[PDB]
């Protein structure tokens, strides 16, 4: 998901 | 982390987590059905970007592991945009206030198949808070409770006592305020039974949506996408 | 003329106000489409009942005939979920849809373990019959409120009720405005489940599932 | 509307 890789950084 | 925090710490927070209102396209050129909401998907997918920055300086949120964040965002993220919007619209009276350069009313939604319904609901939400007052420290409140509370259900122990916080910081705005006793749990009560609009406004709007991918072109952002498919 | 009336007074006027728990045409001797279709069934008893119901919620017959419609037919799925919920707190993991209809998420999936979610909050919480009868008359004022203010008067009336009820449980001031915050976010989740269920009943007339000609025009009522 | 009839009495 794109979502986790926004809620990562 | 989180409950330590002072009703006054709590706010501030909040306050200081603020998301950025972000601008339309700047071509002044009467709208289409494509056009319209090409705009709104357009600044919808550029404003979840900071929500999500946003959801991660809410206070309790960093708590939740990954997946649980995913969830309360996947569920919340167009209720939340929604008393964004609603919220910036409370000055301009049967406006809605989709970006500074972006004031709609009601008459261009109905170049929008079914989108007057949702226009609708949404300025009467908007006249609602003005007529109540709703104060910026009350609204931070709100959406912060709508991303914790609206995929709480779906899956936690940890959100609840953060809710409660949420609460005594409402109350304690509420107190600030001169509110008596009485005007507090009362006023407390008329500020979340809004929400169940803002939840049916985002049922309504989601469906919307969804039409909206099956007619193909307004292209939807794939981030949108993956948000919209969690429904 | 329902707003010089006492906490006490609101429950009682409430609580007596209930509507009888209704049966299905459940025999299990027959063996899944039949579900729906007691579901469908029992739902058009209860409308009637509900009608009936509230008539006695104070405030609602000051409201004029056309904004009793309307408030009815954006709340009555909300109004028969709550109570399903209500009914089936004492049944853990089980839909007590009707007395002789105990259904679990094996015997649509989704709904059904929002509204088992819903059922095990409230267990949780240890809500009081009280307590659900003024989230019930809550929901039925409020759903359709934004499409005088003499509505807005009334529910504040229903506030102060809960307010005193927790008052009376021995809670503290902030444990008071706590609970008065859970339960009302509770709502937004019956919200939910009701749009969600709308539109499953949306598609089940379309398919034939056979509906009730009053469901019929409540269903029509959200378009 | 059925809903308008039961309401009325
Ligand atoms: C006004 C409206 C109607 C139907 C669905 C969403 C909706 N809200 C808007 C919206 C609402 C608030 C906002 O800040 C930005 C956009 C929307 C439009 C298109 C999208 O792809 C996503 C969100
Ligand atoms: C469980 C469920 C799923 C989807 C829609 C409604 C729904 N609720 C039920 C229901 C819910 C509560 C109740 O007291 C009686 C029926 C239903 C089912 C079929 C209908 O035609 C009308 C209501």
């Amino acid at each position: 998901k794109i979502l986790h890789r926004l809620l990562q950084d | 982390l989180a409950l330590s925090l002072t009703a006054d710490q709590m706010v501030s927070a909040l306050l200081d987590a603020e998301p950025p209102i972000l601008y339309s396209e700047y071509d002044p050129t009467p709208f289409s059905e494509a056009s319209m909401m090409g705009l709104l998907t357009n600044l919808a997918d550029r404003e979840l970007v900071h929500m999500i920055n946003w959801a991660k300086r809410v206070p309790g949120f960093v708590d939740l592991t990954l997946h649980d964040q995913v969830h309360l965002l996947e569920c919340a993220w167009l209720e939340i945009l929604m008393i964004g919007l609603v919220w910036r619209s409370m000055e301009h009276p049967g406006k809605l206030l989709f970006a500074p350069n972006l004031l709609l009313d009601r008459n261009q939604g109905k170049c929008v198949e079914g989108m007057v319904e949702i226009f609708d609901m949404l300025l009467a939400t908007s006249s609602r808070f003005r007529m109540m007052n709703l104060q910026g420290e009350e609204f931070v409140c709100l959406k912060s409770i709508i991303l914790l509370n609206s995929g709480v259900y779906t899956f936690k122990d940890h959100i609840h006592r953060v809710l409660d916080k949420i609460t005594d910081t409402l109350i304690h705005l509420m107190a600030k305020a001169g509110l008596t006793l009485q005007q507090q749990h009362q006023r407390l009560a008329q500020l979340l039974l809004i929400l169940s609009h803002i939840r049916h406004m985002s049922n309504k709007g989601m469906e919307h949506l969804y039409s909206m991918k099956c007619k193909n072109v307004v292209p939807l952002s794939d981030l949108l996408l993956e948000m919209l498919d969690a429904h």
